[PDB]
């Protein structure tokens, strides 16, 4: 008997109970974050390598700008949901 | 594959 | 930016 | 024994909906770079090997056919499953042109005793949405 | 700036919504595979990829069984939730 | 570098809350078997190099108090912390002996900007309890 | 077995 909600995995673009952000002009923080990674190691890391890192750069790289001071300089940190029984490799 | 400290 |  | 079973047919499908117009009775407004967003996402899931297909502006009822019908497929020959979601949200929830839909209804299609074909095959969702109205100002 | 959500990372023995289980002999399920993961790989393997194991020990070594038919034969699945923005070790 | 840095005076605090036995008005059991999960989660954190302290049957105002304490305190020379939730609980929350409490609430005090010497360290909450009455009847 |  397998558990009927294994082997699912959620890459969040935020935590709970807060905003996204997504620069008009180069897309959302989170799918710039993560299509750099997966294009660079989207076939040698393990899924949580690659999460990770694209956790890192959001974190990292990112702060809004806005008129309104209200939202200017936010930041973001993604969240990954993990009920994964096992490594994920995206190669051989 | 092969992760590593 | 602009949220989501 | 402690790596998914890659030696399959395929890498599997990827869905992508991409929502950008919400209807006027929404009051949510145009997603600008979503589109580019897209592009890119489809490029990179395309090069890992997913047959992947885009969906712009689905509904609510759309969204939920599109992941239904998915899960009703054959997966015998593929390794695995992505979902990627791309609109307007809230806790739990994610906007369709005409409003919102839970997250978990989308899901639960893929359940092991919903999907036999998918059973212990990883299930893959990428959500960019918000999820409710707080901000971080960050530190240091 | 660093976002003050970020570099948390939840272990929940359970996913949202469940319940979780716990033997009033040996102790919660995943408690047991959370200290026996742990006693073997704690000092080699990566936080996630401990709880990975965890998650497949879990999902794999464990039913329920209750004089009820109601919560006889019953299955569980941690949840990992991860805000983490580098890999974690124990040793070094 | 893509590790975070362990080269600290300690490894860190680990934080144990055993609630075996709640107040009658809250309607929840004993919690038998919980002594035995605290035990080898203690010595097993000793084992890994924390410094590992744990109470017993916590009110909802004394696990509050307790982490808010720990937040406090200088963590400078430690590379991470952990905190074990034991206890009955329902979706979002945990129960102490009198009631229920926000696991948001006991987990914000490490924030970043409201604990500043666990900064860019690892905060780690393990937590075993329920989060709601759904069973999983499991397939295969 | 009991929950939790």
């Amino acid at each position: 008997k397998i558990p009927v909600e294994a082997d699912f995995l959620f890459a969040y673009s935020t935590v709970p109970g807060y905003y996204s952000w997504r620069s008009p002009g180069r897309g959302s923080w989170f799918v710039q974050a993560l299509c750099s990674i997966l294009e660079e190691h989207g076939k040698d890391l393990e899924i949580m390598q690659i999460l990770t890192r694209v956790n890192d750069r959001v974190a990292r790289h990112f702060e809004s700008q806005s008129d309104d001071p209200h939202f200017h300089e936010k930041k973001q940190i993604p969240c990954v949901v993990s009920m994964l029984t096992k490594e994920l490799y995206f190669s051989q | 594959q092969g992760h590593g400290e | 930016d602009q949220m989501x | 024994t402690y790596q998914y079973n890659m030696n399959f047919e395929k890498l599997g499908k990827c869905i992508i909906i991409n929502n950008k117009n919400f209807d006027k009775v929404t009051g949510m407004g145009v997603r600008n770079g979503t589109d580019k967003d897209a592009e890119a996402l489809f490029k990179c899931f395309r090069s890992l090997g997913f047959d992947v297909i885009v969906y712009n502006d689905c509904s609510c009822a759309k969204m939920q056919d599109l992941l239904k019908k998915a899960s009703e497929e054959d997966h015998t020959n593929a390794a695995c499953f992505a979902c990627i979601l791309l609109s307007h949200g809230e806790e739990n929830v994610i906007y369709g042109k005409d409003g919102v839909t839970p997250i978990k209804d989308l899901t639960a299609h893929f359940r092991g005793d919903r999907c036999k074909t998918l059973l212990e095959k990883p299930k893959l969702f990428f959500i960019q949405a918000c999820r409710g109205t707080e901000l971080d100002d960050g530190i240091q």
